[PDB]
RNA sequence: AAUAUAUAGGGUGCGGGAGGGAACGCGGGGAAGUGAAACAUCUCAGUACCCGUAGGAGGAGAAAACAAUUGUGAUUCCGCA
RNA sequence: GCCGCAGCGAAAGCGAGUCUGAAUAGGGCGACCCACACGCGCAUACGCGCGUGUGAAUAGUGGCGUGUUCUGGACCCGAA
RNA sequence: GGGAUGAGCUGUGGGUAGGGGUGAAAGGCCAAUCAAACUCCGUGAUAGCUGGUUCUCCCCGAAAUGCAUUUAGGUGCAGCGUUGCGUGGUUCACCGCGGAGGUAGAGCUACUGGAUGGCCGAUGGGUUACUGACGUCAGCCAAACUCCGA
RNA sequence: UACUAAAAACACAGGUCCGUGCGAAGUCGCAAGACGAUGUAUACGGACUGACGCCUGCCCGGUGCUGGAAGGUUAAGAGGACCCGUUAACCCGCAAGGGUGAAGCGGAGAAUUUAAGCCCCAGUAAACGGCGGUGGUAACUAUAACCAUCCUAAGGUAGCG
RNA sequence: UCGGUACGGUUUGUGUAGGAUAGGUGGGAGACUGUGAAACCUCGACGCCAGUUGGGGCGGAGUCGUUGUUGAAAUACCACUCUGAUCGUAUUGGGCAUCUAACCUCGAACCCUGAAUCGGGUUUAGGGACAGUGCCUGGCGGGUAGUUUAACUGGGGCGGUUGCCUCCUAAAAUGUAACGGAGGCGCCCAAAGGUUCCCUCAACCUGGACGGCAAUCAGGUGGCGAGUGUAAAUGCACAAGGGAGCUUGACUGCGAGACUUACAAGUCAAGCAGGGACGAAAGUCGGGAUUAGUGAUCCGGCACCCCCGAGUGGAAGGGGUG
RNA sequence: CGCGGGGUGGAGCAGCCUGGUAGCUCGUCGGGCUCAUAACCCGAAGGUCGUCGGUUCAAAUCCGGCCCCCGCAACCA
RNA sequence: AACAUGU
């Protein structure tokens, strides 16, 4: 019901962060602006 | 032994609802596979892996090299351009820009450097003889005469539900992908567009999948049934009369096997409550087998179905709907011309006609969303009107299936009574935490069930059914037609399903236009079986074609 | 010989084998107690025991070897690593 | 041959430094006598860095005793 | 005391062997030993268990608690003992000062509950001598009550 | 039960079931070979019952045993698409690197094809086993021949207490 | 006999004008000696997209090309072969049937054999590529073998309990046992997080269409009795309670110093740099008022970094960081 | 005393695991059929889901506290 | 094939 999703970047596709969401309140893939250490700046992050 | 598509241990699941689990099958070219199953079985989730739109969780699923994949979605989208521009974005999409550059290099190269652009038009003019793409003006004019498309100069925002599906089939039958993925193709198509597509998919190079609920289209375009039960896939052969045999047999040998397990729990639960005697021990190796039998007896508890239930309305008078000399159109084309009828009390009326002929416009003058040209529509003081719609315009995607029926409210009105809202939607199959799915993730078979929950809560004694037999399977198609026969008011049905108007009808209103009038209708007093015998005695005795190839190859 | 070519077999004449020995050698079969604070993989251990067969010793031994850009040059055994 | 004589790092490797890190940021681990006048761009005074020493205190390794310890029956006696 | 011409008794010679034999069946019997004989060997089997461990004297001197444990009569580490080298009053006792508390007691019209007798009477019960909510005047109670407080 | 139990315990003649078509089934042995038996279904081995008399009811759901093969599931062998490692050759090139890559040899190997078994389909209780609750009802009380209902594969018959 | 593959014959394709529309490509101006308008034959392959693509009977009288155009393209004839059909040969598998020669016979006779119910050999009567046996492989398997089957406990068994979080017992720091007294947990939230601004609750009383003890309104009174996603305690009206705007700090690289502690763990943290959110700024932000919502090591899985690469270049494998 | 099952209209039972709509057969009540009664046919009434108090928008159901009924263990000396 | 009874 609350699986562990992982957040891949949108430029480099590195998998920088891991967190949990609710599957039934949020059926789509989450999008957050998170810091990417490869790019050195805040990028966008969908899930996988 | 050369293949098209292979699945290796694919397991896609939306948590508790598994769709595949440890499946493996291979698709070879020339195969004609029709995929069946109940509503919500997972049939469109398989084709969204086979088209590369979704990814399986833990498995391998890949197309072979070459032989690209074109999918017909269950709700096919279009663009905001014309019809002739609606067929070039696919089928001609990778090849018209190679002609959009050749008519550019005829003039831009003549004033620039003529040495490096010699091969820039060289590697593109040799891409116009292997495909014969010079006739792109007149290949589109052949593919529209086959499907009987609308005229290709008007926009596509105001089209029929079965005219948008004709221009979406032309986007795929021109591409000719070697793996077709048709998701419910016979929705909204008349008895001509289905009979055409049976002959076109008969002699077709490549693999064809088609998730078709209907009993007669799959007997013509398929010879190898694929099935989806709760997770598994059962490939075999037959012509869909053997699918209802095997699903009836797979539940009679699973149903009584799960009854022998229930008697062995009662014989064993009596042992674990019987108390240890003198200094003997109750064995741990029987407690640990009871709690494995008691765990494998709760995982089999998915056996339920909800019937279609229409609320009854107030008393219906002697005058239901009267139509006197109705004329209706939008342009120089006239749809309805000089129509006179009156809806009976306590009957089922069927509206019959091909696509784009004026059937949804006939309801939208009755419900008060249009305006007649000449003649009037007259209702009466008793009638409360209930109207389901073809377009499903009431349901919005980014809102859950509960709080579209309700609006965050607990108790709703379904016509002079107050039933609870979650008790109302669970009477429409949406049970438990399936009540929090939004409308974008619901299947097509349960947006034809959610639309019946939005609009039948008006509780009226006149229901207008605008294609209700659209995405429903055989179990709930019979549950709908058994809810119209027991309905006390009057029900009006638009449908293309020949074996659905034959079963539940009392009156027929059918289009009978010909070449000199093109806009006349006909009111008949009787069932559908007596209409087809009268149709072949009034107009054209034994007269009421050859397959247009859509291409020169 | 049966039965024909012949063989199995039988007659005669010279050699050889057999069994014992305390340890050591080679080849083959192969435990459990035990240790694992229980136990089955694992250990104990290829130990105890058994079988075949020697010799004054036995086995191995004359590269279808190692090594790493140079090179060592049959085997066994002792010391290191 | 063994122990000592340089450490740090997963390693490549660098080496009184090194690993991490974008960092001449901070930590980890390692190295480094100001008891000493003097000389130095020291100074209200102690110091900072480097010479001159007043010639500061490091140090390991091999044997033989002892106390524990490891592998062997391992302090001795005793099963079913 | 039972059988005593029988499924009898007995002599001489022989056959069956150890997870095997034999059994008119008792786990009976297989050399006074049998829910798996005896002897040699592995072998000085192992035992968180009981027993034992030998000459003297001088200095100091415990513990039976914590935590973990297929652990609870066992054991690892800490606590407490001795001794070697460092550190040198840092330990401890008293006096003065700087500080946190909510026990004892007490209080409750300061809260949450319990509860005694008056008074006023919403309601409930048949127009009312029965019920007496909430309020108020007095007297009280509390390990999981506290405006307080050694 | 030598050595605390001689009995109601074992045996028994009679009974029924099941196995066995003949170097049989069964047993002793790795095997050869032997017993069975110098026998041949009125014979031999197993299981239960235990002279005789009258009798031996109902239940095939469970677990066995016997038969069956339409369907599902299922091993090694056969098969070897597809993807991967190597590099002849080739391209952009700083020719310090990258990219596409034939054949051969490899690594990992899918579809397909395939028996018994198990699921499945029946039979069998002198096969191992199993043979019900609750409430009302008659000329005084009492008891129910009778009835209602729920459940089961079947609801304990003759006899006895 | 039923299939697979390789090879070859015959045959198949018809939206719209048309020679029912060579199917594709390439060659091509000839090809046969001409009546599906024929005589025995005469679509009874398919027969539908119907008449051209056969029942190959014969005839040197009797069709068709190129031109004409009528089209994306043509017209005969033919090698070239895609989709489907059928025929033939070759080479390979699977069924079934027959054979005999391997193998089998405790059926019979004869010899070695003087004495032989053993054994061996010869011959005959049968069985037969099966059976048996080797190797690989599924099944079945208390027939047999090795073992396991926890502890606490007012004896043991039976019943209950085992880790985490809050209170009381607990004797006014911390800690403290019992099968002592009460309760919670194995989550939830994409806002219920971050920030900036703004507001005060419950209960009671008076007036009001439906409307009642209590829905929404209006006014008095009300300093915490409401509220806190969830148990209890400690907190919170300065709000940590209610509402709104923009948002992702539910960050990457760290960490002076502490708490707690046998050890393993647990917990708090000023501040420094990167790149951000909100704010006019000051500043605040490394999830949630706080304390539960979890599992050491080993063995593995995946993503990325390109550290090692068993002669060398790679690779297989290993290593780091999440 | 301890385990663990039960209470639903006059009688018998579902519904309970998986929360929203109280059902089934008989009986009672009114009307038919018949000379009359049973049988049968038609229409109806009847529930505080043992009791109260929490979770929830909502409880017969989920969770605790009580009041009755039924079954089962109580062994080794 | 409906199909019992009348102290
Ligand atoms: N994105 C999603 N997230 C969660 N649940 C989904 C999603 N998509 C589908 N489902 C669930 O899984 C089921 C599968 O839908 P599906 O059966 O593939 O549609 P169709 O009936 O058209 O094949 C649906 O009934 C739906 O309830
Ligand atoms: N708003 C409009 N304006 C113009 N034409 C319309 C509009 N709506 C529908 N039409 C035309 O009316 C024709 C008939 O539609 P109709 O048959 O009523 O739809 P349905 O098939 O759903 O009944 C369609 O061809 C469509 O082009
Ligand atoms: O185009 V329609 O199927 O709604 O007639
Ligand atoms: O593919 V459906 O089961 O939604 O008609
Ligand atoms: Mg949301
Ligand atoms: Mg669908
Ligand atoms: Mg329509
Ligand atoms: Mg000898
Ligand atoms: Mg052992
Ligand atoms: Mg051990
Ligand atoms: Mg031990
Ligand atoms: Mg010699
Ligand atoms: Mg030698
Ligand atoms: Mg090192
Ligand atoms: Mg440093
Ligand atoms: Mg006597
Ligand atoms: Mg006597
Ligand atoms: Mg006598
Ligand atoms: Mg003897
Ligand atoms: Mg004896
Ligand atoms: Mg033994
Ligand atoms: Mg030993
Ligand atoms: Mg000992
Ligand atoms: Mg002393
Ligand atoms: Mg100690
Ligand atoms: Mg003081
Ligand atoms: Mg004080
Ligand atoms: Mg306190
Ligand atoms: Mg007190
Ligand atoms: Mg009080
Ligand atoms: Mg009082
Ligand atoms: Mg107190
Ligand atoms: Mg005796
Ligand atoms: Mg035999
Ligand atoms: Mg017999
Ligand atoms: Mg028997
Ligand atoms: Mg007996
Ligand atoms: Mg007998
Ligand atoms: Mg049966
Ligand atoms: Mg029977
Ligand atoms: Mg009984
Ligand atoms: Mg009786
Ligand atoms: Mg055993
Ligand atoms: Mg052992
Ligand atoms: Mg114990
Ligand atoms: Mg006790
Ligand atoms: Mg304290
Ligand atoms: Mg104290
Ligand atoms: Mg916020
Ligand atoms: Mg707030
Ligand atoms: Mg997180
Ligand atoms: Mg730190
Ligand atoms: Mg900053
Ligand atoms: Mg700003
Ligand atoms: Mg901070
Ligand atoms: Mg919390
Ligand atoms: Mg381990
Ligand atoms: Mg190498
Ligand atoms: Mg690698
Ligand atoms: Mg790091
Ligand atoms: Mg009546
Ligand atoms: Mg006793
Ligand atoms: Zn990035």
């Amino acid at each position: 019901v609350r699986p562990k999703i992982t957040l891949a970047c949108e430029v480099c596709k590195h998998r920088n962060y891991i967190t949990k969401k609710n599957r039934r309140n949020d059926p789509d893939r989450l999008e957050l602006k998170k810091f990417c250490p490869n790019c050195g700046k805040h990028q966008a992050h969908r899930e996988t | 032994a050369e293949f098209i598509y292979t699945m290796k241990k694919v397991r896609k699941a939306h948590g508790d609802k598994v769709i595949l689990d440890d499946v493996t099958l291979s698709f070879y070219p020339g195969a004609k596979i029709g995929v069946v199953g109940p509503n919500g079985a997972g049939k469109s989730s398989v084709l969204r892996i086979m088209a590369g739109l979704d990814k399986p969780n833990n498995g391998d699923a890949f197309l072979a090299t070459g032989a690209t994949v074109g999918i017909l979605q269950q709700e096919p989208p279009l663009n905001e351009d014309k019809t002739v521009r609606g067929n070039v974005e696919e089928g001609m999409g990778d090849i018209k820009i190679k002609l959009d550059r050749f008519n550019e290099v005829a003039e831009l190269m003549a004033t620039d450097y003529t040495d490096e652009l010699m091969e820039e038009m060289g590697r593109l003019q040799e891409e116009l003889d292997h495909a014969d793409a010079w006739d792109l003006d007149a290949q589109l004019e052949q593919a529209m005469d086959a499907l009987r498309c609308p005229p290709a100069d008007e926009p596509v925002t105001n089209l029929s539900g079965g005219e948008r599906r004709r221009v979406a089939l032309c986007k795929l039958l021109l591409s000719k992908p070697d793996l077709l993925l048709l998701d419910e193709p016979t929705n909204h198509l008349d008895a001509e567009s289905v009979q055409w597509l049976e002959q076109h998919l008969a002699s077709y190079p490549g693999a064809i999948l088609a998730v078709t609920h209907d009993r007669y289209f799959l007997d013509n375009v398929a010879e190898w049934i694929l099935e989806l039960d709760r997770g598994r896939a059962y490939p075999y052969e037959g012509n869909y009369s053997t699918y209802l045999e095997k699903k009836a047999e797979r539940l009679a040998v699973q149903g009584r096997k799960d009854a022998k397990l229930q008697k062995r729990l009662t014989e064993e639960l009596a042992w674990v409550r019987s108390g240890a005697k003198a200094r003997q021990a109750k064995s741990k190796a029987r407690l640990q087998r009871y709690e494995e039998m008691a765990a494998e007896a709760e995982k089999t508890r998915k056996l339920d179905f909800e019937e279609i239930q229409i609320p009854v309305g107030p008393r219906l008078g002697n005058v239901v709907v009267e139509v006197d000399h109705l004329d209706k159109g939008y342009d120089g084309r006239a749809l309805i011309k000089d129509l006179s009828f009156s809806l009976p009390r306590n009957g089922i009326v069927g509206v019959i006609g091909p696509n784009g002929v004026g059937k949804t416009t006939l309801f939208k003058t009755i419900v008060g969303l249009e305006t007649p040209d000449s003649g009037s529509v007259k209702v009466g003081e008793t009638v409360k009107l209930s109207y389901v719609d073809q377009a499903r315009a009431g349901i919005d995607p980014r809102k859950t299936v509960w709080e579209v029926v309700s609006d965050g409210l607990d108790y709703i009105q379904v016509g002079q009574t107050e039933v609870p809202s979650r008790a109302y939607v669970s009477a429409f199959g949406f049970k438990g935490p399936d009540q929090q799915k939004p409308a974008g993730v619901l299947s097509g078979g349960e947006r034809n069930r959610l639309n019946l929950a939005l609009t039948l809560k008006q509780g009226g004694n006149l229901i207008l059914l605008d294609e209700p037999t659209n995405d429903l399977d055989v179990e709930t198609l019979g549950s709908l037609e058994n809810a119209l026969l027991n309905f006390p008011g009057c029900a009006v049905v638009i449908s293309h399903d020949r074996w659905f108007l034959d079963r539940t009808c009392t009156h027929i209103l059918a289009w009978e236009g010909d070449d000199d009038n093109e806009a006349k209708w006909f009111w008949f007093e009787g069932n559908f079986g007596a209409y087809e015998e009268n149709k072949v005695e009034r107009l054209g005795v034994d007269a009421a074609v050859t397959h247009r190839k859509l291409t020169r190859g």
